[PDB]
């Protein structure tokens, strides 16, 4: 239904037949980015739960995959398997922890 | 000197037109839709194309079909050797069955 992802449908009468009005969603501006397929820290591999791993150059930032928002690399967003010696092409990042802060106060 | 029926249904007025697409330009949108389903992903088929590597390309799909995308980073290898094999087998399969 209709070029693109899709959201709505709206019938409507004509003469032998029927018309649809199919809404759709199209994304427009675009920028590049370098990625990584998963991010090494203490010897172990972290893993975008619903998301994608992007960098601008300098700092690295977990985004959702059809639209451009940054976030930091927390363990809440993030799920831990296997070593780092196993994945090709991992970068070297640390990972956020929100409990730290919280047991340092 | 050995009439065929070609000539036969010729003079006759039944001929036989050709078509619009010729051989060239089909190989040429399978190259297109080719190219763009490897270095595209599924974006091509709904704005425009984005560049994605093929290996997180694929683990997209793992995280589609239900297996988290853990079990291919660490199993690359094997699912390329498995890819080239079977690829390698329907090759077979087209060169020596002609049914
Ligand atoms: C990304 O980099 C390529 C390589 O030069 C360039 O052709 C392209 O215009 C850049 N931008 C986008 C949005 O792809
Ligand atoms: C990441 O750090 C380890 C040591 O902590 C090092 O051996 C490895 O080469 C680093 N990764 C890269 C891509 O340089």
């Amino acid at each position: 239904c209709g070029k693109g992802y899709h959201l709505m449908s709206f019938p409507q009468s004509a003469p032998h037949g029927v018309v649809f009005l199919h809404v759709t969603y199209v994304p427009a501006q675009e920028k590049n980015f370098t990625t990584a397929p998963a991010i090494c820290h203490d010897g172990k591999a972290h893993f975008p739960r619903e998301g994608v791993f992007v960098s601008n150059g300098t700092h690295w930032f977990v985004t959702q995959r059809n639209f451009y928002e940054p976030q930091i690399i927390t363990t809440d967003n993030t799920f831990v398997s296997g070593n780092c010696d196993v994945v090709i092409g991992i970068v070297n990042n640390t990972v956020y922890d929100p409990l730290q802060p919280e047991l340092d106060s | 000197a050995a009439r065929d029926l070609i000539c036969a249904q010729k003079f006759n007025g039944l001929t036989v037109l050709p078509p619009l697409l010729t051989d060239e330009m089909i190989a040429q949108y399978t190259s297109a839709l080719l190219a763009g389903t490897i270095t595209s992903g599924w974006t091509f088929g709904a704005g425009a194309a984005l560049q994605i590597p093929f290996a997180m390309q694929m683990a997209y799909r793992f995280n589609g079909i239900g297996v988290t995308q853990n079990v291919l980073y660490e199993n690359q290898k094997l699912i390329a050797n498995q890819f080239n094999s079977a690829i390698g087998k329907i090759q077979d399969s087209l060169s020596s069955t002609a049914s």
